[PDB]
Formats: C-alpha cells, sequence, structure tokens
C-alpha cells in the first residue's frame, strides 16, 4: 500500500496461472480473514482500538488550536510577537509588500520570516530585528590612570 | 450510446507549465525546486473530439489546457478501472457549483450531460466515503490546469491568461 | 545509428517536380533550426532554405517562387519541394540541424538534364 490509501474491494484472490471463475477453489483463497477473539486469550491476542490524530503544519490560514487570548496590537516598538505559534522579537511596521491572496508568510536569504499576515485583520507587517551593535573600551595603562 | 469521435494531433509546449511550488512570499531571488513539472520543449498530443476509447492514462500527473470560449468543456473522472468494482472521482463543474464525490461509480462506455441529468455518466453509485461541495472552478482566452496526488492528497492547480489570435 | 537520414535524390528532366525529404532521429521540436544547404560541382556551399523553430521560413535569392520548405509534426522530418528545375540547379543537397551542436547529413545527389 502507498501511505495513506484504504482497499475496500472484496474478491477471490488467486494464486496460480487459471482464473478463479468466482470460486475459491484450488489455488483461489477469500483476502479477508476475521480476528477471533475470546477473553480467555493471552494479553498478546486481545483486541486494541487505535485513534491516529495527523496534524496539518502552517502553510494557509490557520483553522485548530487552543485557547489563546488576543491582545493589541502595537507598531514601531521592540516588541515580542506570537502570530499562529511563530514566535519571536523585533519591530513591526506598515508593509509595502504585494501578498498573493494564498501567501501568507515571507522569507529572505537567511530563511527567516520578515513579512507576516494579521489574522484577525488581513494585513501584512514587516518585521526587522531591534537596534544592537559592539562596544570597545579605549584605556591607557592601569598604572597610569583608571579612565576609560 | 457510442456518438464521439475522436483524432489527434501532435505539437509543442515550449515555455509552459510552471507553478508556484510553495505558499510562501520571495522577491529578487532564484530559488532551486524539484518536483513534478511539464519539460520544456515536449510532446502535446492536441485532441480534438467531435460528434473512442478516451480512457487516457494518468502516470504522475497532467497538465491540461483548453482554448475555448463556449464552455462546451466540463469536469474530469478519474479512476483505476472505472467500475464499481472500486472507487472513482466525479469532479463535475456547472455555472454555480462544483461537486466531488469519492464513491464506487458503474461508468457506461461515453459518460457526459444530457443538459442537466448525469444518468449516463453512471449507473448507480453504494459506497460513498467522500463528498464535497464548493464554488466551480471554471470562470480567445487559454485556461490551464495541473492535477497531481501525492501521500493520498489530489491537488489542483490551475491559471487563466489571454492569448491573441495565434494557432 | 545515424541522426539525419536524407533521401529525394535521382535524375530529373527540366521543368519537373520532386521532393526532398531529411528526418531526425530526435524530435524536430528542439532541434531550434533547420537549414539545406546544397554545393555544386568545384564551388562553394551556400544556403537553400532555412525554417526556425517559431515558424520563421528564409530563402535565398535565387530560390524565391519555386522551392518551398516544411515539416509536419508526424513523423519528424524536413520536406523541400523542388519546382521549376534548371540547369544550374544540378548539385548535391545536405540538410543541417543545430539544438546546441550541429548535426550534418548526407546524399540527395539530384541531376538536371538540359
Ligand atoms: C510525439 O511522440 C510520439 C511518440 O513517439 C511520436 O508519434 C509517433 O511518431 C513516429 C514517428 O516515426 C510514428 O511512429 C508515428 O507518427 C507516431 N506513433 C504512433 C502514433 O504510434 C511523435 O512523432 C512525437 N511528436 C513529434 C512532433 O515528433
Ligand atoms: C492502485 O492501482 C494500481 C494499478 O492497478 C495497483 O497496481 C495498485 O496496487 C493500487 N494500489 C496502490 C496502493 O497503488
Ligand atoms: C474578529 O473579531 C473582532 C472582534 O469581534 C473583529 O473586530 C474583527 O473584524 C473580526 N475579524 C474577522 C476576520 O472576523
Ligand atoms: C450545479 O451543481 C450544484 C450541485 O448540486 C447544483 O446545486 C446547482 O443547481 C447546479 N447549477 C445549476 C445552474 O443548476
Ligand atoms: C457496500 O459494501 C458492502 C460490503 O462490501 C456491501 O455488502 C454493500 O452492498 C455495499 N453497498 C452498500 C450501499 O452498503
Amino acid at each position: 500500500l502507498k501511505p495513506f490509501e484504504r482497499d475496500i474491494s472484496t474478491e477471490i484472490y488467486q494464486a496460480g496461472n487459471k482464473p478463479c471463475n468466482g470460486v475459491a477453489g484450488p489455488n483461489c483463497y477469500s483476502p479477508l480473514q476475521s480476528y477471533g477473539f475470546r477473553p480467555t486469550y493471552g494479553v498478546g491476542h486481545q483486541p486494541y482500538r487505535v485513534v491516529v490524530l495527523s496534524f496539518e503544519l502552517l502553510h494557509a490560514p490557520a483553522t485548530v488550536c487552543g485557547p489563546k487570548k488576543s491582545t493589541n496590537l502595537v507598531k514601531n516598538k521592540c516588541v515580542n510577537f506570537n502570530f499562529n505559534g511563530l514566535t519571536g522579537t523585533g519591530v513591526l511596521t506598515e508593509s509595502n509588500k504585494k501578498f498573493l491572496p494564498f501567501q501568507q508568510f515571507g522569507r529572505d536569504i537567511a530563511d527567516t520570516t520578515d513579512a507576516v499576515r494579521d489574522p484577525q485583520t488581513l494585513e501584512i507587517l514587516d518585521i526587522t530585528p531591534c537596534s544592537f551593535g559592539g562596544v570597545s573600551v579605549i584605556t591607557p595603562g592601569t598604572n597610569t590612570s583608571n579612565q576609560v | 450510446v457510442n456518438l464521439i469521435t475522436r483524432t489527434q494531433s501532435y505539437t509543442n509546449s515550449f515555455t509552459r507549465g510552471v507553478y508556484y511550488p510553495d505558499k510562501v512570499f520571495r522577491s529578487s531571488v532564484l530559488h532551486s525546486t524539484q518536483d513534478l513539472f511539464l519539460p520544456f520543449f515536449s510532446n502535446v498530443t492536441w485532441f480534438h473530439a467531435i460528434h473512442d476509447n478516451p480512457a487516457l492514462p494518468f502516470n504522475d500527473g497532467v497538465y491540461f489546457a483548453s482554448t475555448e470560449k463556449s464552455n462546451i468543456i466540463r469536469g474530469w473522472i478519474f479512476g483505476t478501472t472505472l467500475d464499481s468494482k472500486t472507487q472513482s472521482l466525479l469532479i463535475v463543474n456547472n455555472a454555480t457549483n462544483v461537486v466531488i464525490k469519492v464513491c464506487e461509480f458503474q461508468f457506461c462506455n461515453d459518460p457526459f450531460l444530457d443538459v442537466e441529468s448525469e444518468f449516463r455518466v453512471y449507473s448507480s453509485a453504494n459506497n460513498c466515503t467522500f463528498e464535497y461541495v464548493s464554488q466551480p472552478f471554471l470562470m480567445k482566452n487559454l485556461r490551464e490546469f495541473v492535477f497531481k496526488n501525492i501521500d493520498g492528497y489530489f491537488k489542483i492547480y490551475s491559471k487563466h491568461t489571454p492569448i491573441n489570435l495565434e494557432r | 545509428q545515424v541522426q539525419l537520414q536524407e533521401s529525394g535524390g535521382g535524375l530529373v528532366q527540366a521543368g519537373g517536380s520532386l521532393r526532398l525529404s531529411c528526418a531526425a532521429s530526435e524530435s524536430i521540436f528542439r532541434m531550434e533550426l533547420m537549414e539545406w544547404y546544397h554545393q555544386a560541382p568545384g564551388k562553394q556551399r551556400e544556403l537553400v532554405a532555412t525554417i526556425n523553430r517559431c515558424g520563421s521560413t528564409n530563402y535565398s535569392d535565387s530560390v524565391k517562387g519555386r522551392f518551398i520548405i516544411s515539416s509536419d509534426n508526424a513523423k519528424n522530418s524536413v520536406y523541400l519541394q523542388m519546382n521549376s528545375l534548371k540547369d544550374e540547379d544540378t548539385a548535391v543537397y545536405s540538410c543541417h540541424a543545430r539544438t546546441w551542436t550541429s548535426y550534418w547529413g548526407r546524399g540527395t545527389q539530384v541531376t538536371v538534364s538540359s
């Protein structure tokens, strides 16, 4: 079988060269065997009920998730954001990007999100990392002075 | 009732059949992808139907193209034996809605719509396991479609383009 | 096996008609160009006709009005129509096709008697 495929058709399987012709004779069997369940069997033979839950990741507008309250939207401030499970920190500003109707994210060279669509109001925002930089200390010898 | 005849001509696809592989915005970059595409400069068996073994093999996927305007074409059928012993698709379009059913249809030799009863498409279906209703897909113009299936998922892409007087 | 094979040669009196045909093992779609060259004994090669992938067709000065070059998409081949032959048309013809390298053929020694 291929992944996530079912089979319902019932027929007479043929294990020989001659056709079965609709009768379960020699080299002709029925490929539907019934489980025999009894209460005196060992643990390895008792019936087990199985349920499989399959999740689809975020490619389209999201529809299923837990009870998280949605707060207000702020702009032009170094803030933390959580858009549909995508969490990060940055500055959110207005967008000039022309998203197509089926698109929901926006990616860059390093493959990180930089343009998002607000789930409640269909609006696009641009994310930029908050300001940062490096510091150098210029000092004479400690034997001379303590000023830097 | 057999009343359909068909001829085949051959022509090329030039540079056509490219689709967006994913729903992620990109700009001013060159992206390398690997997926089911229609190769450049390939045969395209131009079919002409006039009023027949239209059980065309599916293989990996299908690129479908039509240039007519009268909208005499509508819907598609998919299966492995086109019989009531196996499930089959019934993607069918009209002016208001599209219905999609997966069921064990007993398909006739040639299916059509009387126009608007589908009694000539199948005799009777018994064990249906999937139903779906939506807005119809089809809306001097060329309509292009891409059908494929991967891991039990049927994916349909489409596009509408304006084409001038070109054979 | 050789890719380009030619046919249509022979002896034909002046004012007759003939059909030259060169067929390619590869699809004639990607070849992107097909030309017909001819050369006479002791003379240099000159182009007779050329057809590109899009459909544009070009001929030579002494070719217009008598010759037609066309291809069908059923059997991958290119046909040239020999009409209103004269004495100087007697030469050897070869068709050429270039996808990313040039492919040549031989044969088709056509003669005209006057
Ligand atoms: C498209 O592919 C088909 C398959 O090979 C080609 O159709 C065949 O062409 C050969 C050429 O000698 C002949 O056997 C028939 O014309 C075709 N075979 C059939 C119908 O069974 C076709 O040539 C290809 N397209 C082009 C433009 O060459
Ligand atoms: C689906 O159809 C093909 C064609 O007959 C068959 O060989 C195959 O076993 C079927 N099932 C899967 C999972 O491919
Ligand atoms: C979501 O609900 C809020 C509050 O009722 C409303 O302002 C907003 O327009 C709604 N958006 C959508 C897409 O329903
Ligand atoms: C198109 O098909 C839907 C599916 O049942 C149907 O409800 C609708 O009436 C059809 N369109 C017309 C114009 O009848
Ligand atoms: C569905 O399948 C079962 C078993 O394969 C069969 O008995 C039944 O007649 C079929 N049709 C319906 C409508 O249940």
